[PDB]
């Protein structure tokens, strides 16, 4: 059949891709639409491969809830434009769903899953997305807190109802501790800190004597800051969140903080820069 | 003084815009001799910027980088439009950009008129539902690197391209055409029983014998200049950018005060509610080391004076960290003269912690 522009318009609006991809792929299928997809889908492995060198750090966490099981999740694409498009944000509610549903933690067979829609929404969006990790939390009662797209949490909890959950989620994505409990940081950990604040103390001239006494005071403030039930609580700082569950009656028995691009690092663009050296 | 225009470019990451933007240097610099790029037309000095994010360029618009007069969507027309061309044209409604020109890219490569009038359509279509004249909307089918690379008919492109930056962004309002207004900061009594008023110039012109309209913070009042007063020189009018002295007919010095405005009469409106972009600066940016909720109860920095205000959060949104943009809801305890553009600081115990932009006025 004839490569005509309609017929071409007919395929970019049912696809999405590119143009004179969806030219080029109709010319060689003699017209076919059905073969000019795989066509385009062949191609498309090869386009994403171009692209997956590139430094993907923006993109969407996301967390869902199934009962006693919740999933969070982080897809990553280079553009905060990317990250809210209907398509991109389609694809990663559609890894979510499918992670709950069959409880799925081992992030490589997500990725397997969905390496052929990751790979043809590639060839259409023109950024790297990347499936880049996926975590369980299980617990009696379970919630979440998403502060927008960039953070999510899941927070798992005893005796505590859905307000108070859900403010310990607000907390944990505010505050960052790492350990639930002040005594749940290691015997090793706090040793090694312990001759990190005393080298500290000791060559600002406190005697050691004093250094020590010091140090045993930054050791409490330390196991504190990093932990959940040791930190003041957001939203009303003059109690610790460990004072607030008491409070209540409850217990935290978990949670997950993701960020989006935690651990990549942040590549600074000079564009008057590189206005300037292109032309040359 | 040449007329000055603020442009930026949006569009996909390899659809051409920082190779556009060196070849409209180079071209004008051949054609008419000798962060953010400059380059000159021969009616036109232009400063432009790139805008590779979204929550990126809503924050430089309110921390003090200029507003966009216009933007150059740039398209390459072997692709055409992304699904997120949508989400850039979507950031240009937002954020108001008054203009937006088209650069089709890669146009060499597209032999088939037929396949680049497709794409054109696709762009005006997207345009238009989001409220921009996509019919009358410009659109350059040209080629940034041919140009770049001397090819003559794809120079000729990049001179459209300016061109049309010419016509279709008009000359942006000068400080000293707007409606006279004066911020107000001190309010003396000489002794011939008349009012003054000290500020800079924001903008017009103030004449002696003109009415002035004070408004702000109390019910607006009239007056008519009866001198204008510069480091205790008397003069005839104060202009835009200049500090003064304005002599008042009438008005007791006890019913005026600093943060009201003066200002040519019927021309600005004192108000309490209004729609804002808000940025909160981080804790390394020396603002807020914790977040904030609901009740945040801040002051609100206009021109020369402080309102306390409250706040309502989008739909949502519980909580505001260091660092967010937001858009929210104000109601100042008392009104102050606005219009919508007006930026603000926001305030703590005197500190500033944030910045915002009064996108529309509510009452
Ligand atoms: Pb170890
Ligand atoms: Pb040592």
């Amino acid at each position: 059949a004839e490569i005509t522009a309609s017929l071409v318009k007919e395929l970019r609006e049912r696809t999405g891709a590119g143009m004179m991809d969806c030219k080029k792929a109709l010319t060689e299928a003699n017209g076919d639409i059905e073969l000019a997809i795989e066509n385009m889908r062949k191609s498309g492995a090869i386009k994403a491969a171009k692209k997956a060198g590139n430094v993907a750090a923006d993109g969407v966490i996301k967390t869902k809830i199934d009962g006693n099981y919740g999933i969070i999740l982080e897809v990553n694409c280079q553009t905060d434009f990317v990250a809210k498009d209907a398509g991109f944000q389609a694809f990663a509610d559609k890894v979510l769903d499918a992670a709950v549903a069959g409880k799925i933690t081992d992030v490589e067979v997500l990725k397997a899953q969905f390496e052929e829609e990751r790979v043809a929404l590639v060839a259409k969006i023109g950024e790297n997305i990347n499936i880049r990790r996926v975590a369980a939390l299980e617990g009696d009662v379970l919630g979440s807190y998403q502060h927008g797209a960039r953070i999510g949490v899941l927070v798992a909890a005893k005796g505590a109802d859905e307000e108070l959950v859900k403010h310990i989620a607000m907390h944990v994505a505010a505050s960052k501790p790492e350990f639930i409990k002040p005594e749940d940081v290691s015997a090793e950990v706090v040793e090694k800190e312990y001759q990190v604040q005393l080298d500290i103390a000791m060559q600002s001239g406190k005697p050691k004597e004093i250094a020590e006494k010091m140090v045993e005071g930054r050791m409490k403030k330390f196991t504190g800051e990093v932990s959940l039930t040791g930190q003041p609580f957001v939203m009303e700082p003059s109690k610790t969140v460990g004072q607030l569950l008491k409070e209540h009656n409850a217990e935290v028995t978990g949670f997950i903080r993701f960020e989006v691009g935690e651990g990549i690092e942040k590549v600074e663009t000079d564009f008057a820069a590189e206005v300037a050296a292109m032309s040359k | 003084t040449k007329p000055h225009v603020n442009v930026g470019t949006i569009g996909h990451v390899d659809h051409g815009k920082t190779t556009l933007t060196a070849a409209i240097t180079t071209v004008l610099a051949k054609t008419y001799g000798g962060s953010h790029v400059e380059y000159d037309t021969p009616t036109r000095h232009y400063a432009h910027v790139d805008c590779p994010g979204h929550a990126d360029y809503v924050k430089n618009m309110i921390t003090g980088a200029a507003q966009m007069d216009g933007a150059i969507l740039v398209v390459a027309a072997t692709d055409g439009p992304m699904p997120q061309t949508r989400e850039h044209i979507l950031l240009g409604r937002q954020v108001g950009v008054p203009y937006i020109i088209v650069f089709l890219n890669k146009c060499d490569m597209v032999d088939d008129e037929e396949l680049l009038e497709l794409v054109e359509m696709e762009v005006r279509e997207l345009l238009s539902q989001y409220d921009f004249p996509g019919d009358d909307t410009p659109i350059v089918r040209g080629s940034a690197l041919k140009a770049l690379e001397g090819d003559a008919e794809w120079e000729a492109k990049i001179l459209e391209l300016a061109g049309f930056l010419d016509s279709y962004i008009p000359e942006p309002e000068r400080a000293i055409d707007k409606p006279f207004l004066l911020p107000i900061e001190d309010v003396f009594s000489i002794s011939g029983r008349g009012t003054v008023v000290t500020g800079r110039v924001e903008r017009g012109i103030i004449k002696v014998g003109e009415e002035v309209e004070i408004v702000g913070i109390k019910e607006t009042q009239k007056s008519t200049c009866t001198g204008v007063e510069m480091f205790r020189k008397l003069l005839d009018e104060g202009r835009a950018g200049e500090n003064v002295g304005v002599l008042l007919r009438g008005i007791k010095r006890e019913e005026i005060e600093r943060g009201q405005v003066l200002a040519k009469p019927g021309t600005i409106k004192p108000h309490t509610k209004f729609e804002s972009e808000v940025y909160i600066l981080s804790k390394d940016e020396g603002g807020r080391h914790t977040p904030f909720f609901k009740g945040y109860r801040p002051q609100f920095y206009f021109r020369t004076t402080d309102v306390t205000g409250t706040i309502e959060l989008p739909e949502g949104v519980e909580m505001v960290m260091p660092g967010d943009n937001i858009k929210m809801v104000v109601t100042l305890i008392h009104p102050i003269a606005m219009d919508d553009g007006l930026r603000f600081a926001i305030r703590e115990g005197g500190r500033t912690v944030g910045a915002g932009v009064v996108a529309k006025v509510l009452g």
